[PDB]
């Protein structure tokens, strides 16, 4: 609220990945999902053994 | 200058208010506890813990 | 082997929200017009989905 | 006996440009010499191995890539192949829109 | 900054896609036509004044209860609460203000004595310049570090901050004219240019001075020069007060105080260096033990203020890094993502060639071994010739896996690891 | 009696060299050891720029507060962008600032003495 | 005289710098030992290496640089007197370090086989160091840098290697 | 005191693994106090601001405890020059401030009265 | 007998080291051979390098390398009468059956 | 040789700085074996 | 002063401020921002633009500017002259 | 040979041990029962080989 207006950050927070971003965060997330690493046939096993 | 945890603290005075001095008191009734964890008495008076801890380690 | 760490790193190149989106990874393009008989120089590799 | 101020400033101020472009230029020569040292070991290589006329081809491949260069972009005419090689590689985003299937 | 110029280019061009997309990031045109927009704004900022309407300072609003951590907010004995604010200092006034103004008045006057122990830089300047030059270059000297010292201290305790934050912000401009300043004074030292002062060497020399008084210099017998006759941490700190003209009177009286007794020190020093003998130190020594001559006294007393000069000079080198006395005012932050970067998703080599060098691990791999390179002969790592064994890391950075503290470290761990550079070869130079 | 170059250009004597040799020697010594310089240590600074600046701003509050304004604090390295996108951006000079407290304070070389 | 003695060109300083760089390229291997201290030199570790790879591609190229230096240059009285004065200053050094690798070769093995060889190979390298920066920053500038037990004998050297045969 | 060599070889092990340690202590209102390097923990010390008794944090430790219960931090502070000043700290700044301020404020009882200024030169 | 070759090895290391000596002293012709040690050093190794002034003349007439050639000549020549294993590492045989040893 | 490197004629100096560094703490901090394991006893009966 | 521009340095200066300045003329654009790139850009006035767009829209003016200069005076001047055999790397 | 005639099986290599909470545990040294937890990645395990960091990390 630095402004008498408010202001709300856009990318600030990421709030969604994709094969790029995610390849660009990929040691910097706290969570990987099985979206993304269901496309892996080791990640894919290591998810359902 | 009053929150200074050495002599320095001690020459100044608390802003008196009783939460903040319930405050300073937990904080430091929390640091006696710690502190009585690593240093003892090397000739504990009678009807103490810690003289009934080494009358236990002598019949030991 | 080397063991990976996983610590968040701030900026560079880019402010926080992006990522470097034109970055030139060895990929064939397609054209719509049919090729009868050209090689792509680059195999796409694992084709299916 | 005593110079005015301002003629030492003017001392200290050429004395300390001649040292800075003087630094400069030893180490943009240190960076090029750092930045191309396996292309020259892998002439060398190549020379050692038994080819000098793969070295030599090298070479003349290296000065003709200079040319090839100077046709394209200092002028206008485009070279034959170059629609074929535009098709080799594609930006990340482009990748996105066209091959990442839309479940990852 | 020029990161903070590459982060807007490289924001400019992502935002083109949508109109007209770019071959990629590095095409002639468009990189030139950045740095001309990027020369002519900055030209033109700077020559415009346009900087006078630059942004230092914010507001601090303190939030409500409402909007602050309710989770922490917790109600003891359904009488209080973890809500703390206190008024700032509130202290009761003593019996007349007078009595107070003349007892800081007294503690300034006090305190003054620990900026004049010969301690620093300045101090050893003004020495030299008594035994060389005579008496009026000392006083000079004198004149002009007081001066310096007590600009500095009223402005920091007056609360002016709009030379004070700006000032500090410059972090190597203040180191890189005190080297300048350095090196210039002991080429004129070394060059040993006598005459008779005039009003203009007067003033280069209290000049000098001034100067060298507003940078950072090296300090031998620190936690005596900052000690204070006062329950405070430092001479800077300033005194609780209940009013505006209280507070006028009260930090006026303090500096009142260290003015004059830093006035009186130098008076008193000025007298002194001339009761006993101009240079009484030479009659000390020839008490002391014998004495061998004039001149080649005078030659190693100059050999002498020359090294202890050219030590306080070079002092400072080894204390920072690369990192932070190069990268810092490039724009980087520690650890940046830059250093980092790979040159390609299929080329793992380092995309900034001159600063491969930064936050090295000990495990990385060795650049020297590739074929038909032929460097030095790196016998020390003879059985670890495919990484960098050995350890380097600053600061709480650090890492270890497969290659331990001790074997890098400690003892005869690395020591037996080196074992190869003691072992005798066989080696003709002419036959 | 030897040429020793014409005097147009400057030389440099030996004198200086040694002191720069002796210099750099018993600075690296003094550094090696901490408490052994007559019982005392080598300072690079005096006091630290984030205790002044922190000196400075509290007694300027003092001042502001005292005349009846609402008191401004002074940030080091710069102050706000006016960005939409991100916090970091918004308040990234005083944030690059405050990124270097330890290389800026603590020396690089080790404090203690290791194999003495 | 007909001898040149006016200021030196970029392009001499240029060829005096990486002339210099040749006793660095010598003691370049004791790095580790100074740089496991103050890490604050650690890039000294990683400066050489195109060097290191320049100047031993034959293994009888030093030679080959000192013959063609002493007699091309320093013999040549129309280069101005800064240039030679700064080749013969360079060639020295690389004497002075050829000199610490020879006593080097002879430490005893119980020398050898406690720490204070480590101190001095630290040594081998810091003291040599100092030497070419000293050297670079009187090379840049077109100044005489004057070193104990060297600088006569390069005065000396200079004017030898001048009316030589003639 | 007789040391044995396998003191000394222990002693300077552990100098070795703190060598390049950052410190961090606690103030009397429970919060973490500043990045502390030697130097600084050196003038807090000759300040008064920290004693023996004060909570500190260092790399190889687990929880916080007593400056005087860590294996090798006095020492290192305690110079003679350290101990010099905080003696003429203690002895001409500290405790007369404090016998004006226990003078001046009747809310310090007498029979109860702190006694850490005394002990402040060790 | 281990004691003859020790005792020779030592005076041959010994005399490398007059040599290197006298290589240094080569580089300053301000001292005067009339002072003790450097009288002594001169009359060490006057014939050695005397045998190689004859036999090998200066190059140009003007410079000379004589001293430099003898030491090398010696350090060969000692060099060729080191000991078979130096111990050290040496003796230690590498790490186990080597291409090297 | 890993036996001969820690050698006390070899060590002298290291003792000498490690004297001069450990007496500075004060006379009291030093502690017998016995009393170290006391001391240990103590702390987890007390947690008991 | 002669003796000025006798130095190597001076020179380079020189032509670095004159390709400055040539790249200055050629480049910067002129009431084209609010004509042509901040409505196609954007949609909105350039005032009402925030800082970090306005310096957008100059520069892709910019770009503009300088692709219709080199493609209407230096490449249609040296590619009258059609494809002279394009030599290629042999090799 | 010790180093190249001999492999270690993929189901019989060596690891670290898995001690949970690490409490109900057989004590090696009675006094001491930290001693157990060597073998382990547990948080108080004597002398892991990387000091236990102070971390703060803010992720995207
Ligand atoms: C293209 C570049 C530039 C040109 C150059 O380099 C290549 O060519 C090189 C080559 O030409 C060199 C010349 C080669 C010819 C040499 C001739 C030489 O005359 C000498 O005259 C002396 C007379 O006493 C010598 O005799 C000495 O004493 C003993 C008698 C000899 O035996 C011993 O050998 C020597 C001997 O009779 C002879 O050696 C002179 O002393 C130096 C000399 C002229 C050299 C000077 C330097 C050069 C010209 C070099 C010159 C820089
Ligand atoms: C104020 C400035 C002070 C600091 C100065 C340093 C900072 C500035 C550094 C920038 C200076 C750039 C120096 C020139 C570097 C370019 C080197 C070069 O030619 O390109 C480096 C190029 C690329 O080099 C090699 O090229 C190969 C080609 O197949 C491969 O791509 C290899 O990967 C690549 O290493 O080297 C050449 O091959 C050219 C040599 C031909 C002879
Ligand atoms: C001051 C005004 C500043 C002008 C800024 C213009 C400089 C352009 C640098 C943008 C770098 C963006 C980036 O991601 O580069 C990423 C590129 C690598 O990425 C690819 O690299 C390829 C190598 O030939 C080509 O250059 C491709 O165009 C480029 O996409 O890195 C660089 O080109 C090095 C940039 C170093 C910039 C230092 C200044
Ligand atoms: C590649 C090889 C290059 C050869 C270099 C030849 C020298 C040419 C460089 C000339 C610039 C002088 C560098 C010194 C300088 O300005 O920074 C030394 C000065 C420190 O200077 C001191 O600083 C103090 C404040 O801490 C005070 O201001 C003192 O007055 C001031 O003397 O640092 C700075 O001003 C910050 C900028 C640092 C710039 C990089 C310096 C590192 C360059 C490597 C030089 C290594 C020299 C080794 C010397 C060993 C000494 C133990
Ligand atoms: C977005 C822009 C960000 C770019 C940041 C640029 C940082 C560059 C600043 C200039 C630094 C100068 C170093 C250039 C020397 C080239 C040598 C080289 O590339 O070696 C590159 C080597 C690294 O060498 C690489 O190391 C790797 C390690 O894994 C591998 O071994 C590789 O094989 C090897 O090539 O780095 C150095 O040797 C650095 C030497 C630095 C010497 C100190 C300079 C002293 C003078 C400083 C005075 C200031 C200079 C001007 C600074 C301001 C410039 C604007
Ligand atoms: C610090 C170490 C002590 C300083 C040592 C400096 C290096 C000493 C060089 C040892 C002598 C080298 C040599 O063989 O010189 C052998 C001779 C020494 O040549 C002598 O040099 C002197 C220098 O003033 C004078 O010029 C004498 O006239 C000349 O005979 O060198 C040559 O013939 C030409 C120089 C080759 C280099
Ligand atoms: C690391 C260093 C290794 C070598 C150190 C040896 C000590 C040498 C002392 C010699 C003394 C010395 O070096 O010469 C100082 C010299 C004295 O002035 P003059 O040469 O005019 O004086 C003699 C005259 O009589 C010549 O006719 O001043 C110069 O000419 C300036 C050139 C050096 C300028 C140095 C500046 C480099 C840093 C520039 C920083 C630029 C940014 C500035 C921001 C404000
Ligand atoms: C080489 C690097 C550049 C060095 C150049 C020197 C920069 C020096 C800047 C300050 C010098 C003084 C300018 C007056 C500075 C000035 O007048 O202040 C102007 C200042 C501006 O007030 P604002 O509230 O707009 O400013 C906000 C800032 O003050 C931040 O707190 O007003 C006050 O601070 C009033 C102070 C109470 C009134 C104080 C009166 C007592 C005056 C005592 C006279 C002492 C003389 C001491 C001389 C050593
Ligand atoms: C960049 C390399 C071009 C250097 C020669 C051009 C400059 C040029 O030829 O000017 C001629 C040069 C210096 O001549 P002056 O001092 O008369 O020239 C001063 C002016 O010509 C400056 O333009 O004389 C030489 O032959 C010295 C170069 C030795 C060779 C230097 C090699 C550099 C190291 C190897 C790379
Ligand atoms: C040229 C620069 C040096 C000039 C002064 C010469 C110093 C020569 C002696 C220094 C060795 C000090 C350590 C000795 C070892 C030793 O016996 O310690 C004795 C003493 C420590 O005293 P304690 O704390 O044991 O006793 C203080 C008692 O008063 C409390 O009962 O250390 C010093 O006096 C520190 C000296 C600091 C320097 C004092 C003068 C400050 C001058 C500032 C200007
Ligand atoms: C009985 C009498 C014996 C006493 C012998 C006294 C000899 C003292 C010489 C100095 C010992 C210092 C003690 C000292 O500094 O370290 C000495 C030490 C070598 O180890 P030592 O074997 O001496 O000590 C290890 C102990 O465990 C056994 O003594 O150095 C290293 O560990 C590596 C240091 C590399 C450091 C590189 C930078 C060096 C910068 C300083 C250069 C100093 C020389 C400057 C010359 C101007
Ligand atoms: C704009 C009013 C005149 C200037 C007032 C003094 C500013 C000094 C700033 C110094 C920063 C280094
Ligand atoms: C008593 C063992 C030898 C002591 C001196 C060895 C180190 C000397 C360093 C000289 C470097 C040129």
């Amino acid at each position: 609220n630095n402004n008498p207006q408010e202001i709300n950050f856009t990318n600030p927070p990421i709030q969604g990945l994709n094969e790029g971003s995610f390849l660009y965060w990929q040691t910097e997330m706290p969570f990987n999902s099985y979206n993304i690493d269901q496309f892996i046939t080791t990640n894919q096993s290591f998810y359902a053994p | 200058k009053f929150m200074a945890p050495g002599p320095l603290g001690l020459c100044h005075a608390v802003p008196d208010d009783p939460s903040l001095r319930q405050e300073m008191a937990k904080v430091a009734h929390n640091y006696a506890a710690i502190y009585r964890m690593y240093n003892f008495d090397w000739d504990p008076e009678p009807g103490t813990v810690q003289y009934k801890i080494d009358q236990r380690i002598r019949r030991a | 082997k080397p063991l990976q760490r996983y610590i968040p790193q701030n900026g560079g190149f880019t402010w926080p929200g992006d990522y470097l989106r034109l970055e030139i990874v060895e990929m064939p393009k397609l054209k719509s017009i049919n090729i009868k008989k050209t090689s792509l120089k680059q195999k796409i590799n694992v084709q299916p989905v | 006996g005593e110079e005015p101020i301002q003629d030492e400033l003017l001392k200290l101020l050429r004395g300390g440009w001649v040292l800075l472009s003087n630094l400069a230029l030893f180490l943009v020569f240190s960076s090029f010499l750092h930045r191309s040292l396996n292309w020259f070991v892998q002439t060398e290589l190549l020379v050692a191995v038994g080819a000098p006329q793969q070295a030599g081809e090298r070479v003349v491949g290296k000065f003709f890539e200079a040319i090839e260069w100077v046709e394209r972009n200092i002028l206008g005419w485009k070279l034959p192949g170059d629609e074929e090689a535009e098709d080799a590689t594609s930006k990340v985003y482009e990748v996105l829109q066209n091959y990442t299937p839309a479940e990852a | 900054s020029l990161v903070t110029s590459v982060k807007d280019y490289v924001e400019i061009t992502h935002k083109l896609i949508e109109i007209e997309p770019l071959k990629n990031y590095t095409e002639f045109g468009a990189v030139f036509t950045y740095f001309i927009f990027s020369i002519g704004e900055f030209f033109k900022n700077f020559f415009s004044f346009s900087f006078l309407n630059n942004i230092w300072s914010i507001p601090i609003i303190i939030p409500d209860i409402a909007s602050a951590m309710i989770s922490e907010v917790s109600v003891l004995d359904g009488y209080f609460h973890n809500a703390f604010t206190f008024l700032e200092t509130s202290v009761n006034t003593t019996t007349n203000p007078s009595l107070v103004i003349f007892e800081k008045f007294v503690i300034g006057i006090i305190n003054s004595l620990f900026l004049i122990l010969p301690t620093s830089t300045s101090h050893l300047i003004t020495l030299r310049r008594f035994v060389m030059q005579g008496l009026e270059a000392g006083y000079m000297a004198g004149l002009g570090t007081l001066a310096g010292n007590f600009l500095w201290l009223a402005s920091i305790i007056l609360g002016w901050r709009f030379f004070v934050i700006p000032w500090l912000s410059l972090d190597i401009f203040r180191y890189l004219l005190g080297f300048v300043l350095l090196v210039k004074y002991i080429w004129d030292s070394s060059k040993e240019r006598r005459m008779a002062l005039e009003d203009l060497s007067k003033w280069k020399i209290f000049l000098l001075n001034f100067l060298l008084a507003l940078t950072e210099q090296s300090c031998i017998y620190p936690f005596i020069s900052n000690l204070s006759f006062g329950p405070d941490a430092s001479i800077l700190e300033g005194f609780p007060v209940d009013n505006y003209p209280q507070f006028l009177l009260i930090h006026g009286a303090y500096l009142l105080g260290i003015l004059f007794g830093s006035f009186s020190l130098l008076q008193f020093t000025c007298w002194f260096w001339e009761n006993p003998a101009f240079s009484i130190y030479l009659w000390i020594t020839t008490k002391s033990s014998l004495k061998i001559s004039t001149s080649s006294y005078y030659k190693i007393l100059n050999f002498t203020f020359l090294y202890a000069t050219m030590l306080c000079a070079i002092a400072s080198i080894p204390y920072y890094g690369l990192d932070y006395t190069i990268t810092n005012p490039i724009g980087l932050v520690p650890q940046d993502r830059i250093l980092n970067q790979k040159k390609s998703q299929s080329d793992p080599d380092k995309l900034i060639t001159e600063t491969a060098f930064l936050n090295l691990n000990p495990t990385d791999k060795n650049s020297r071994i590739r074929d038909g390179v032929h460097a030095r002969r790196e016998r020390w790592k003879q059985r670890l010739i495919k990484y960098q064994a050995f350890d380097a890391s600053t600061y709480d950075q650090g890492v270890y896996d497969f290659l331990t503290i001790e074997d890098l470290n400690y003892g005869f761990d690395r020591f037996w690891l080196r074992r190869k550079m003691r072992n005798h070869q066989i080696r003709f130079r002419l036959f | 009696n030897v040429y020793k170059g014409p005097a147009s250009i400057p030389h440099a004597s030996a004198e200086v060299f040694g002191a720069f040799f002796l210099a750099t020697n018993t600075a690296l010594l003094a550094h090696m050891f901490p408490g052994k310089l007559f019982g005392s240590e080598l300072h690079v600074r005096k006091w630290d720029p984030d205790y002044l600046a922190s000196c400075c701003n509290e007694q300027g509050m003092r001042r502001e507060a005292l005349s009846g304004k609402k008191p401004n604090l002074w940030l080091l390295g710069g102050g706000p962008r006016l960005v939409n996108d991100s916090w970091e951006r918004m308040w990234w000079n005083n944030l690059h600032w405050k990124r270097w407290k330890v290389p800026r304070t603590g020396p690089a070389f080790p404090q203690d003495m290791y194999w003495q | 005289f007909g001898r040149n003695e006016g200021p030196m060109t970029w392009p001499w300083k240029l060829m005096c710098a990486i002339l210099y760089m040749l006793p660095w390229v010598d003691v370049t291997e004791k790095t580790v030992y100074f740089v496991e201290r103050f890490p604050a030199f650690v890039w000294t570790e990683y400066f050489s290496e195109p060097f290191e790879h320049w100047y031993n591609i034959h293994e009888y190229a030093p030679l080959f640089i000192f013959f063609a230096t002493y007699l091309g240059i320093v013999r040549n009285k129309k280069i101005p007197h800064v240039a030679r004065y700064h080749v013969m200053m360079g060639v020295m050094l690389d004497i002075v370090a050829m000199i610490l690798i020879v006593t080097e070769e002879n430490l005893p093995t119980g020398v050898l086989w406690t720490p204070w060889s480590d101190l001095f190979y630290a040594l081998m390298f810091w003291f040599i160091f100092l030497l070419v920066i000293y050297c670079l920053f009187f090379c840049f500038l077109g100044w005489y840098c004057e070193i104990p037990l060297i600088s006569e004998g390069v005065y000396l050297q200079i004017e030898q290697a001048e009316q030589l045969g003639q | 005191i007789v040391l044995s060599p396998y003191q000394y070889e222990m002693i300077n092990y552990q100098r070795m693994l703190m060598r390049k340690n950052i410190w961090y202590y606690r103030d009397r209102m429970n919060v973490p106090r500043g990045p502390c390097p030697l130097h600084v923990v050196k003038e807090a010390w000759v300040s008064g601001i920290v004693d023996e008794n004060t909570l500190f944090w260092g790399h190889g430790l687990y929880d916080w405890l007593p400056a005087k219960n860590i294996k090798l931090l006095l020492p290192m502070v305690r110079t003679p020059e350290v101990r010099f000043a905080t003696w003429i700290k203690r002895t001409f700044s500290l405790k007369p401030s404090l016998n004006r301020i226990r003078e001046q404020r009747k809310e310090h009882r007498d029979p109860q009265e702190a006694s850490l200024q005394v002990e402040l030169m060790r | 007998a281990r004691t003859f070759e020790r005792a020779a090895f030592g005076f041959a290391k010994m005399y490398l080291f007059c040599l290197f000596m006298r290589v240094l002293l080569s580089w300053f012709p301000s001292i005067d051979w009339n002072s003790q040690p450097w009288a002594f050093l001169r009359l060490i190794t006057e014939p050695y390098l005397q045998i190689y002034r004859g036999i090998l003349p200066p190059l140009f007439g003007q410079l000379d390398f004589t001293p430099l050639f003898g030491f090398l000549i010696l350090q060969d020549v000692v060099e060729l009468m080191s000991p078979v294993y130096t111990l050290g590492h040496a003796k230690d045989t590498s790490m186990f059956w080597t291409t090297t040893d | 040789l890993q036996h001969w490197y820690y050698t006390p004629f070899n060590r002298l100096l290291m003792k000498f700085d490690v004297d001069a560094f450990i007496n500075r703490q004060p006379k009291s901090h030093f502690l017998t074996k016995n009393e170290e394991r006391a001391l240990h006893i103590r702390r987890f009966l007390l947690s008991e | 002063l002669s003796g000025l521009l006798g130095d190597i340095g001076v020179k380079c200066t020189l032509a670095f401020a004159g390709t400055v300045a040539a790249g200055a003329a050629i480049v910067v654009p002129s009431g084209k921002q609010v004509e042509a790139a901040s409505l196609d850009i954007y949609g909105r006035p350039p005032s009402q633009l925030l800082p970090n767009e306005r310096r957008a829209a100059e520069f892709a003016a910019g770009h503009r500017r300088w692709k219709g200069f080199v493609d209407n005076s230096i490449y249609s001047w040296t590619r009258t002259l059609p494809g002279h055999d394009n030599p290629i790397v042999n090799p | 040979d010790e180093f190249e005639s001999d492999e270690d099986n993929t189901e019989s290599e060596w690891a670290p041990e898995y001690v949970g909470a690490g409490l109900g545990l057989v004590a090696e040294d009675p006094l001491n029962p930290q001693y157990s937890l060597r073998h382990s990645n547990h948080p108080l395990a004597p002398f892991p080989g990387e000091p236990l960091k102070w971390a703060s990390y803010v992720y995207p």
